[PDB]
């Protein structure tokens, strides 16, 4: 038993990091999970264009009718990849102890603190979280650009993210479809007239804990090769206080 | 057994030193701040040296400031004030040094020159301080807030 | 019970086992246009003070907008309220018995729902929020799970 | 372990004790409720209220600093008064849910005891006062914020009543981070909060007589019931003060308090009889076979009017556990129909002991409209295979 469950990880997960194939490649010069793991140095570059048109106050995020969605719909204490508690804690980030607001209204009208370094004066924010009434909420946003037709970039190009927080539904390793309300990623094609259709959605990719800020995953495999542009489709059906959702540009 | 010393201002600059030890605390801490530098920092004041940066998180908590404000010239060690006196008295032409001895008998600072005006003595010397051997700062550096030359 | 002068008396009735085996409901239309220009809570099952009021109970409200009954805490059959209060359609019914939970707004046409059956609404009594007397189209019927 | 309950029964008697309860039923054949009468209840604690002795003068608020407030200000207390520390109750207790995989850990207070906000008080404080405190007659002083200063705070003399062994106290809200002394002679950190005695002579002035420290029977942050007997006092003393000092610069070492007052302690058999309804937690059950647990008759629970509870530990650890909402307990229709109150108690003759506590139950919807139902009972005759359909037990 032993042996099959240590040499089955080994053929699942190849060519990426598996307790035997480093040992194997550390002859030929070679690094432990130093070589598996992939860093964004900035993470504001890779923003997609939204097609140009005619949207409300929410910006291109939220579309043509938003319905239960505002730029500051955030509670507080909302950190990156934590839960801010009341006492500190030993090893807390910088962000823990920050004002509330911002001071300065971003590109999109909203006063929450982004994660991740993201300029308030590029990145739009949108929310379902109230305080006075509860509501149902969607949300489809403008058409967003995919980068090119080319293999060569999407070698090196994988993966398209969107930083959301809320009480998100997805697919996780630790804990496979933990449910909630949705935020997942249409896909578009092309026309001989010249028209994008929707046609698919993706399920996002969760690792990080509940209601802190995350990046949600969307490996451009499931997407196909004739798709042309991309939205954000986020729903929240729930009326209860503690069950909402918030979203940004992919 | 090798020792080890660290001073400052290290070549007559008043630049701030970084040296995180890994015991967290020293042995023996002597500074001797003279009272002329009080007339030379702007009126709000601010750190005329300590063991952390005034804006690091529990730096207050954990290490030794001298702080100098409009009001008051403090010495705070671990969320101990010790030895708090008037700001424009330090200021007069009376005040010589502060001496901010801190080792195993306890944490003591002096000013040398003055004596008290209230708090039940109003006859002896501001030396002012705490016993206790457990009041030794935690030392990352030395960082200020003046410049030029020493 | 007559009420004060002659309109309907809330109730009380802490069921022990939580929620009822037929929670039949049957409310008129027409008797919604006495809200205040923005409705409250047209016959809740708990209070509205309550700690997790909405959490567990019934909750017909009327939103001004759109008048809708929830339920443990989703939304079924929401509907116009200036179509409703206008006296389109007859009755509000919301059986909610096991094997069954609806609440069809009989004459609108999509507005009906239906969840699943551990949806069931928590009853600790029946507290209207209308000064409506007596019609013959308002009713109630709770049956309490007594097996034991 | 024969001994150690013989000599607990001798000693410590007349007080309470399990072998003193079995004596007194005993003797009496049967009609003597056993911890009912040991225990002394404060309804109306705003009767007992202390008044400061006129021709004072005082500071800019009112008289709870005496002349020179420093640091102390009256919106001075926090807002989210959890404790320092949880409980962390230990495993294999048996009335509780807690998963073996972990330690149980929970957090509580007892009805108001780290509230909000509240109307205002002569003072200008937007405090919620718990233990049904009238905030338009009690002041409130606090030392929360002042994180640069290492302030103190003096009041002044609040007179007292004449001796009456039926009113042997002296009690303070303080809801702060107090130092105090148990009994066994240990401590707990917190702050300096002390009280002063003294004689008002009448072709005189005050005298200052002597200062003591505070006895409480649990560490937190929440408010409380600080206690003095007037057993430390001389015979002709006949005011007393209050004395802060709090010189910490820490974040969380800060305190508030309230004026003294003397409670009336009508004991707990008068005030709640034998036909008032009652929920006693499963800990209290046994030392009260007086009181009428409240009924059920055909699934139907009748609404009960007051709740005992056990110590602290105890309570936060199994009674709000085993009675969940989401596991069947009887909160499902008190936590939609009935908020909370609090009782200051004490046991007759031990001040030192952290008994539990009682509550008050108030209606959400009064009992004029939204009366009782009547139930229409009928009857059939069911197999024994019908099962009609399972119960909804899945919260
Ligand atoms: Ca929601
Ligand atoms: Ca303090």
């Amino acid at each position: 038993v032993m042996m099959a469950s240590m040499a089955i990880g080994v053929v699942r997960q190849y060519p990426t990091y598996s307790n035997g194939w480093a040992n194997i490649r550390a002859f030929a010069g070679g690094c432990g999970l130093a070589d598996d793991v992939l860093v964004e140095p900035d993470s504001n570059a890779g923003f997609l264009t939204p097609l140009p048109g005619a949207y409300g106050p929410l910006g291109p995020l939220g579309g043509e009718d938003p319905q239960g969605f505002s730029p500051d719909g955030v509670p507080d204490r909302i950190i990156a990849e934590a839960i801010r508690l009341n006492n500190p804690q030993p090893g807390t980030d910088y962000d823990w102890n920050r004002p509330i607001k911002l001071d300065e209204p971003g590109i999109n009208g909203s006063t929450v603190p982004l994660p991740y370094g993201l300029d308030p004066k590029r990145v739009p924010v949108a929310g379902t979280y109230s305080t006075e009434a509860q509501q149902e909420s969607r949300l489809s946003s403008a058409w967003y650009e995919l980068p090119a037709r080319d293999e060569t970039e999407r070698a090196a190009h994988p993966l398209v993210v969107i930083t959301a927080a809320g009480t998100i539904t997805g697919e996780s390793v630790a804990n496979g479809l933990t449910t909630g309300q949705t935020v997942d990623l249409e896909y578009a094609t092309r026309g001989p007239d010249g028209t994008l259709v929707p046609a698919g959605r993706v399920t996002p990719y969760d690792v990080g804990p509940t209601p802190s800020w995350r990046n949600l995953r969307y490996p451009r495999s499931e997407i196909p090769d004739d798709a042309v542009a991309v939205r954000v489709v986020a729903e929240d059906l729930s009326l209860s206080q503690g069950d909402w959702i918030a979203v940004t540009p992919p | 057994q090798t020792t080890a010393t660290l001073n400052w201002p290290q070549q007559g600059r008043l630049d701030n030193v970084t040296a995180p030890l890994i015991s967290q605390a020293p042995l023996e801490l002597t500074a001797t701040v003279p009272c002329s530098v009080v007339r030379d920092l702007p009126p709000e004041g601010g750190l005329v040296f300590g063991t952390a940066p005034a804006e690091g998180r529990d730096a207050a908590l954990n290490a030794m400031l001298v702080n100098v404000t409009e009001t008051r010239v403090d010495v705070i060690v671990r969320n101990v004030v010790v030895a708090s006196v008037n700001r424009d008295r330090v200021a007069g032409p009376d005040c010589q040094r502060i001496e901010i001895t801190s080792n195993l008998d306890g944490t003591y600072a002096d000013f040398v020159g003055l004596t008290q005006i209230s708090g039940e003595d109003a006859g002896k010397l501001q030396r002012t301080g705490y016993p206790d051997p457990n009041l030794r700062p935690a030392i990352v550096g030395v960082f200020t807030d003046l410049t030029g030359p020493a | 019970g007559v009420g004060a002068d002659g309109n309907v008396t809330e109730l009380t009735a802490p069921l022990v086992a939580g929620a009822p085996r037929a929670l039949d409901v049957t409310i008129p239309c027409r008797a919604v246009a006495e809200l205040p220009a923005d409705g409250g809570v047209v016959f809740s099952t708990n209070p509205a003070g309550g700690i997790e009021a909405g959490r567990n109970g019934m909750f017909i409200r009327a939103n001004a907008d759109v008048v809708y009954v929830a339920f443990r805490d989703t939304v079924a059959a929401v509907a116009p309220r200036e179509a409703v209060d206008s006296g389109a359609c007859s009755e509000i019914h919301v059986w909610a018995d096991v094997s069954a939970v609806g609440a069809d707004f009989a004459g609108i046409p999509d507005a009906s729902g239906t969840l699943p059956v551990d949806k069931r609404p928590q009853v600790s009594g029946v507290f209207t929020d209308l000064k409506v007397p007596a019609q013959p189209g308002l009713a109630a019927r709770i049956d309490i799970d007594t097996r034991f | 372990e024969l001994g150690s309950m013989v000599k607990a029964t001798v000693g410590r008697y007349p007080v309470y004790t399990v072998g003193s309860a079995n004596i007194a039923a005993l003797r009496s054949a049967g009609d003597s409720c056993a911890m009912a009468d040991a225990v002394l209840v404060e309804a109306d604690p705003n009767e007992g209220m202390l008044q400061p002795v006129p021709g004072q003068r005082f500071g800019e608020y009112g008289p709870l600093g005496g002349e020179d407030p420093v640091g102390f200000t009256p919106n001075g207390v926090s807002d989210t008064l959890e404790p320092a520390e949880p409980v962390a109750a230990n495993p294999g207790t048996p009335n509780s849910d807690g998963p073996v995989d972990k330690p149980n850990i929970g957090i509580g207070y007892a009805a108001g005891t780290g509230g909000g906000y509240g109307p205002e008080g002569v003072n200008g404080s937007r405090v919620f006062l718990p233990f049904g405190l009238d905030p338009s007659r009690t002041p409130v002083m606090g030392s929360y914020g002042e994180n640069k200063l290492a302030a103190k705070a003096t009041s002044a003399w609040y007179q007292l009543p004449p001796r009456t062994p039926d009113r042997p106290l002296v009690t303070v809200a303080a809801a702060g981070a107090i130092w105090y002394y148990e009994e066994d002679g240990s401590f707990n950190y917190g702050q300096s909060l002390k009280l002063q005695w003294g004689v008002h002579r009448p072709d005189g002035t005050y005298q200052a007589l002597s200062e003591v420290q505070p006895i409480d029977i649990f560490q937190q942050k929440a408010w409380r019931n600080l206690r003095f007997p007037l057993a430390w006092a001389p015979p002709e003393a006949n005011v007393a003060r209050i004395v802060a000092d709090d010189p910490n610069l820490s974040e969380d070492q800060w305190f508030a308090f309230t004026p003294p007052r003397v409670p009336v302690l009508q004991t707990a058999q008068q005030f709640l009889g034998s036909q008032t309804p009652v929920l006693m937690d499963i800990a209290t059950a046994a030392n009260f076979p007086c009181q009428r647990p409240f009924a059920e008759r055909l699934g139907v629970a009748e609404l009960p009017e007051y709740r005992i509870i056990p110590n602290f530990k105890q309570m936060v650890v199994s009674s709000n556990q085993w009675q969940s909402a989401a596991d069947g307990g009887p909160f499902l229709f008190i936590q939609a129909l009935l908020r909370t109150e609090a009782i200051p108690t004490y046991l007759r003759d031990d001040w030192y002991r952290d008994w539990g506590s009682i509550e008050r139950y108030i209606r959400v919807v009064p009992q004029e409209q939204a009366p009782t139902a009547a139930i229409e009972e009928g009857s059939t005759r069911v197999f024994g295979w019908s099962r009609g359909g399972p119960i909804r037990a899945l919260p």
